[PDB]
Parts: structure tokens; C-alpha cells; sequence
RNA sequence: GGGAGACUGGAAUUCCUGGUGUAGCGGUGGAAUGCGCAGAUAUCAGGAGGAACACCGGUGGCGAAGGCGGGUCUCUGGGCAGUAACUGACGCUGAGGAGCGAAAGCGUGGGGAGCGAACAGGAUUAGAUACCCUGGUAGUCCACGCCGUAAACGGUGGGUACUAGGUGUGGGUUUCCUUCCUUGGGAUCCGUGCCGUAGCUAACGCAUUAAGUACCCCGCCUGGGGAGUACGGCCGCAAGG
């Protein structure tokens, strides 16, 4: 005995053999209700192979883990062992610009000629690039530029070097410039190629 | 357990001689002493179970070392009966 | 006799010159109790790491004391009563 | 009335984010919720949604006089990281970043684990 | 051991104790 | 690794009162820092542990600050 | 963190009260029952109550086994090391027997925040007496008592002597590098892991903590079902053992 059907494009197909019809029909009957018990598809069906949970268990289809660029180095021994103090000559928006570029940083801190005061430029996304001030001013003020940039309006806050981590770690962002509560001067952290935080300070 | 005091105390009252301290009428009488003290506490606290099987313990020593003695001398064993009042 | 050190937090609104003598009450009964010594220390008017009993500075006195336990249980339940002393913790000095 | 400084308590659960601006001696002045903002079931578990509650809730509190704000983040992470950019990205400023989550000192029963 | 052997205990015991529910109150009553 | 800095013939006791030396010992978030990352030995970790534990009943220490 | 009793600390959940405060909150793979518009959720302040003790915290400690960590006090058991003062074989095992014995369950009296058998709806399904969701009674908790079962497992009864080592880790004594700070290293006794000889095993594997070499005592097995069931008996308030 064979059978055949085609559940909504899906084909189920059993054989059996048997000592006369009867019995062969029942076998038959039965071995298509297994395949179609297999066959489902239905939620009820595939909802024990769905992968579960956020981090026990594994599947094929289950969510790679996110992994940030740095090494991990957990909180335990982070340290700050990278300290850069690169230029603080003034400079113009192209000319920090170009000081960026030759580098392969994606932000640079620098001190602007217009205002004396420190300043970190980055890429601003598909907006173009992005200038943040220790004191937030107009354009006018900032040094003449013909590269299409835009100024963040806040300012860089004052807090401390625990504070600074805290925030970064809660924040997210690729780093953080502000102005530190002891030092009372610039400074720009980021966490490193190492899991360590890199302080950039004048 | 019993304090240096107690046990030089028992130890002299019942020791052979003024040095021995492993002799059975001596073993026997700290045991009993013991005995007689963790009696008294278990008196109050019903549910220390831990304590009643080192009780237990202690008492299954004192009557192997009775035995002991009953099997040397058994005038021994009469005078440490009577002396500590034991009955078996 | 075993020796007890007993730390005491009272509230900051009383005025501190009279801790040290009142205290002294407080111990009469445990120096009358079995021939007990007493050794006070007052390092008082600290602010506290949390608010207790709707405060938030108080005074610190330590009691280094030798005495029978039941003694210093009795002082440290007439201590709790009274209504000047926030906090009262014992400890034994010994091997403890 | 004008509060010049205030508070931004986020709440991002598992399935909402709740944004809620405060007059630091405790008050609600204005709250934007993740189902607030046109988000309905599991879509409001979004980190846009939180995105977008944010935004609504940082202008509720603009208008109201709020300049400088420090935020006090709380719940499993699903778009607080988003919260406090947007919080940022409407002109609101962040004064500080507190991450105060109620942790127990092992007390009470969690649920019995799905399957 | 493979757990066969234990499945056919399991299900005797569950007969027995299922039967024991269902005349629970006819053994009363008769003993 | 790290020294047992109370093994040492200068350990200084272990007390529930001298708030530095505990302070010493708990994270920034006021939570005991593990024996592997100080590397004090067992029994002084022990007594850290519970001379923090009663300092903090004394509110000496913050619970978790 | 061996056990019992007493007192007591904080975070958090729930509820109540009072402010700010609006239209959603909650839940899922996706939703709906449900809560709210009579003012919910959110946020702050105050109050009440119950249970469990984050960090320390581990293949680390204690206990015969079950098992045991918030803090302090009182009472109490066991173990290890050194000296070897003391007694002088007083040792080992143990039929029956007695005691302890996780959780669940039963009785009386309390307590009841969270969780939650049973029970209601919601959802999935051809059907859902289930898995998932919203509620939720016994119970989980305390006191005094019962029961006497577990994958009560190291699936390895107790005691002793011997048989290559190497390396972690807990406790205690001591010699030499010697700063004598230092896991310095060595020696030794008592635990607790990993790897590996000989040897043993059907194999997997065990391997000084033997499943190796031997001695003493106890318990248990004699093909699979029927069956740890029937009858009889003992115990138990009952479940049942």
C-alpha cells in the first residue's frame, strides 16, 4: 500500500506491506499519522526549538553574542594605561581636521585658535563632522573653517574620574570630554584597544 | 566540656594515686560528671539532638570501661558503683 | 568574669557633657554587681552611614567592661530601654 | 511654575520604558511612557520606542522650565542606553548618570522558571 | 542502567497506587 | 600574586572599629572585595568579612552606598 | 555555615495613608483575559507585616547521615596537632533492638509578604483536563507532636597493614635558604581534589581517599514478568510503611 498528499504544497508519502488489504490499510493509516504529526509546522509544534533565554543554551539560530571592539578587561583591573598628550598647540578647524585625518583617530582633542579654549572634534555621522567646546560658542567666534561641521550645543560637564568612568559605562559612547573636578582642565576618555580606559590629558 | 578546675578536683577525689588520670575509676568518674552536666542541659534544650548523640556516646565509653573493670577486679567495680551511684 | 566591649550610639540632641556622667549611672549597677572595671571612651557626634531612628548624627561611647554575662545582659536590656540610646551592640573580648 | 533643574527617572523593563521628569523634591512635572508615544505590544519594547518616549518627555519638561537634568537609569538594559541619548539630543542637559536599580539582599521567592 | 527498567517500575507503582485511590473506601468499609 | 598584609609580622588586628582599615576592603560600591582580587588568607578574609558585616550593623559602613 | 535558645540589622517584594501626576499599565514568540480612567503605572514621604539572608561565597569548612552560612550573647557536641604525664589489650564488627533521619503529608494552636498543588478564566491546538499569561486555596513559616520514606548516590558497609609518583588546596607542628618581610624551600601528622605506575576489570574505568594485595564481623543476590503485589501479621489518626 502507498499513499500520497499534498498538504498545502508539502508532500507526505508512506508505504506499507502487508498479509491483505485490510491490514496493510491500517498500517498505512497509521505510519501517514506519524508523518503528519511530524509534518505540523504549527507554533504548538516548533515552539521547543525556538531558541530561549539570553545566554543559556545554544542553537544554530541562536542570537550571536554582541562583542564590542576592545577587549573585554572587566571592571576588575581596568586601569587607565594609556595617556596621550599629542598637541595642544591652537589650530583651525581644517587644520584639525587634517591632524585628525593622517592619524586614524575618529576624535581628536585639540585647543581651538579662535577661542583659546580645548575643544574634541569627531565625525559627526552622515551629518558630517562634530565640535565640542569646553564652553559652547557660535561660529562666528570659532576660527574661519570650509569643511561642513556642526557644534554640539552642550557643554563638557565637570566630574570626577570615578564619575567619568560611571557615566561612560552607562552612557555608551565611544568616549567622554569633560572638564575634570580636581584637574580643572580637559580631558578625554575612551575605552582603549585593550579594555583599559585611555585619558587623554593636556 | 568540664573546666581544669573540676577535672584536678574529680581527678584527685578518684585517682588511684596523685599522678594517674587514664585509670578507669578516674575515666569513669569524668565521664559520669559529664554525663550528669549535659543531662542537665539537655533538660532545657529537648530538640539539641547533635548533643544527645555525643551523650549517647560518652555513655556507651563509661560502660565499656565498667565492664573492663567488672572483668579485672571485681571489688573495684562494686566500690566505683556504690561510690558514684550507678546502678547498672 | 569575662570581658565585653559594648558600643552605644545615642541621639545627638542631648548635650555631650553630660554623657559621661550619666553613662557612669548606667554602669553603677554592673560595678555593684561581682567587684566589675569598667574602661569608657566617648568619640561621640559622628554622622552615621544610615539614618537610624529618624537620625542621622550621633554619639559613640565604647564600654570596655568585666563582668558575669548575666550582668551584662541586664545592662544591655536596661540600656535598650531607655529612650536616649539609638543602638547597643556587645562583643566578647575573648577568643570569641 | 519654573523648575529650573530637575530630576529624569527611567524605567526600561522588559517590555516598556517608562520616562518620567521630576521636580527634585520628588514631583512628576511630566512623563512620557513607551506606549504613550503610538506603540502597542511587544513593539514598545523597542529601543525606539524608548527613543521616542524620551524625546516626548524631554519636551513636556522644555516647555515647563526644565534646563539641566540628571538621570537616574533603573531596570534591565533594553533602550536605556537610547533614553539618555535622546534625553541629551533634545536639549535637555545631563547633569549626572546614577544607575540606582532596587537589588535585593536575597529576599522573597522569584517566580518558578518558564519553559 | 538504562532507564527502561525503571519506567516499568514506575508504571507499576502508579497502577497499584491509582487502584489503591479508586478503593480507597471499599477497603474501609470492608476491613 | 598579592600578600596576606595580616599574615605579615606587621598584620595589624582586625577590629570592627578602625572604619580606614575595612574601607580598605570594600569595593567603591560597598560590597566585600573577594579573597582572590585582596589574596588574604581564608581566616583573615573570614574576620574581614564579619568585622565589615558588624560595622555596618553599627552603621560604620554604608549598606551599599 | 556542628547543634539549641534568646535578642536584634538592612536591602527588596506586597499592602495602607498623604503629596506631584497623567492615559495607559501589565504580559507574550504574538496577543487576550487582568488592572486604570472613581485617578492606575511612574516618583517622593510616612506606616504595617511576613519570609529569605546579595557582596564575603569556592568543587572551601563542619557534621555519622539527613544537612548546615545577616549579626550578637548563653549553653553544648565533635575533630586535629604537639608533649607523651597516665591506665595497660580495656580493640573491631554487630543478628535482633534503640536513636537520628531531605522534601512531601497528618493533628492541635498561631501566622500568612512572596511563591504556589488544587481551582477559575485567557491563549496555542483538530482536540488541550498541559507547556505560556492573568488571579489563586492548601502548603511553604512558628510551637508541640506524628509518619519514616528519596536518584536518603561516591549507585562503592565497618576496622586494619602494605603497594611508583607528580601537582592544587584546608588545618597544626618544626629544620635550613634567610631577607627572616616571602605559598622561600624542606620534613611530618590529619583532610579534601586532579593526573597518572604496577595491579584489577567484560569494558567503561578504579588506582595510597582501591573497584590492588590480605585478615576479622555484618547486610544482601541466585533468569525476566506476575510483584515489592495478594493473604496473614506489626506499626500509623490517616496517607501508607
Amino acid at each position: 500500500a502507498q499513499a500520497n498528499l499534498d498538504v498545502n504544497g508539502r508532500q507526505v508519502r508512506a508505504q506499507v506491506e502487508g498479509v491483505n488489504a485490510r491490514e496493510a490499510v491500517d498500517r498505512l493509516e497509521a505510519r501517514l499519522r506519524s508523518r503528519l504529526e511530524r509534518i505540523a509546522e504549527h507554533w504548538e509544534a516548533r515552539r521547543g526549538g525556538v531558541p530561549a533565554e539570553a545566554g543559556r543554551e545554544w542553537r544554530h539560530e541562536s542570537e550571536p553574542a554582541r562583542r564590542p571592539g576592545y577587549f573585554p578587561r572587566p571592571p576588575e583591573e581596568r586601569r587607565i594605561i594609556r595617556r596621550k598628550s599629542f598637541s595642544m598647540v591652537p589650530c583651525t578647524v581644517d587644520e584639525a581636521a587634517l591632524e585628525m585625518e593622517m592619524l586614524d583617530y575618529d576624535f581628536h582633542l585639540f585647543t581651538e585658535k579662535g577661542t583659546g579654549f580645548a575643544a574634541v572634534l569627531y565625525k559627526g555621522g552622515p551629518t558630517g563632522y562634530r565640535l565640542v567646546l569646553v564652553i559652547p560658542v557660535p561660529a562666528d567666534e570659532l576660527s574661519p573653517f570650509e569643511k561642513p561641521i556642526t557644534i554640539s550645543t552642550h557643554p563638557a560637564p565637570c566630574l570626577t574620574q570615578r564619575d567619568a568612568v560611571e557615566r561612560l559605562g552607562l552612557l555608551g559612547l565611544p568616549f567622554l570630554f569633560y572638564i575634570d573636578a580636581a584637574e580643572g582642565r580637559a580631558s578625554v576618555i575612551y575605552r582603549r584597544y585593550d579594555g583599559h580606559y585611555g585619558l587623554i590629558t593636556p | 566540656a568540664l573546666t581544669a578546675e573540676q577535672k584536678k578536683e574529680i581527678l584527685g577525689q578518684y585517682g588511684l594515686h596523685d599522678t594517674d588520670t587514664g585509670s578507669p575509676e578516674a575515666q569513669v568518674a569524668l565521664l559520669t560528671k559529664r554525663i550528669q552536666d549535659l543531662t542537665e542541659h539537655l533538660k532545657v534544650h529537648k530538640h539539641d539532638h547533635h548533643s544527645r548523640r555525643g551523650l549517647l556516646l560518652l555513655v556507651g565509653r563509661r560502660r565499656r570501661l565498667l565492664k573492663y573493670v567488672a572483668q579485672v577486679d571485681v571489688a573495684r567495680y562494686r566500690s566505683l558503683i556504690e561510690r558514684l551511684g550507678l546502678r547498672r | 568574669m569575662r570581658p565585653y566591649e559594648i558600643m552605644v550610639i545615642l541621639d545627638p540632641t542631648l548635650d555631650e557633657r553630660t554623657v559621661a556622667p550619666s553613662l557612669e549611672t548606667f554602669l553603677n549597677v554592673i560595678r555593684k554587681d561581682g567587684g566589675t572595671v569598667d574602661k569608657v571612651d566617648i568619640w561621640g557626634r559622628r554622622r552615621l552611614a544610615y539614618e537610624i531612628a529618624k537620625h542621622a548624627e550621633g554619639i559613640y561611647a565604647v564600654i570596655d567592661v568585666k563582668a558575669e554575662p548575666a550582668t551584662v545582659s541586664e545592662l544591655d536590656r536596661q540600656l535598650n530601654l531607655n529612650e536616649s540610646v539609638l543602638r547597643t551592640k556587645v562583643l566578647r573580648t575573648d577568643k570569641h | 511654575k519654573n523648575v529650573p533643574h530637575g530630576a529624569a527617572h527611567i524605567k526600561s523593563t522588559f517590555n516598556n520604558t517608562i520616562v518620567s521628569i521630576t521636580d527634585p523634591q520628588g514631583n512628576v512635572i511630566a512623563w512620557a511612557s513607551s506606549g504613550h508615544v503610538g506603540f502597542k505590544g511587544s513593539r514598545k519594547s523597542t529601543p525606539f520606542a524608548a527613543q521616542l518616549a524620551a524625546e516626548n518627555a524631554a519636551r513636556k519638561a522644555q516647555e515647563h522650565g526644565v534646563k539641566k537634568v540628571d538621570v537616574f537609569v533603573k531596570g534591565p538594559g533594553s533602550g536605556r542606553e537610547t533614553a539618555i541619548r535622546s534625553l541629551q539630543a533634545a536639549g535637555l542637559e545631563v547633569g549626572t548618570i546614577s544607575d540606582v536599580t532596587p537589588q535585593p539582599h536575597n529576599g522573597c521567592r522569584p517566580p518558578k522558571r518558564r519553559r | 542502567g538504562s532507564v527502561i527498567k525503571k519506567r516499568r517500575k514506575r508504571m507499576s507503582k502508579k497502577k497499584h497506587r491509582k487502584l489503591l485511590r479508586r478503593t480507597r473506601v471499599q477497603r474501609r468499609k470492608l476491613g | 600574586t598579592r600578600k596576606c598584609v595580616f599574615c605579615s609580622k606587621k598584620g595589624q588586628t582586625i577590629d570592627y572599629k578602625d572604619t580606614a582599615l575595612l574601607r580598605t576592603y570594600i569595593s567603591e560600591r560597598g560590597k566585600i572585595r573577594a579573597r582572590r582580587v585582596t589574596g588574604n588568607c581564608v581566616q583573615h578574609q573570614r574576620d574581614i568579612a564579619v568585622a565589615v558585616k558588624n560595622a555596618r550593623e553599627v552603621a560604620l559602613l554604608p549598606f551599599g552606598s
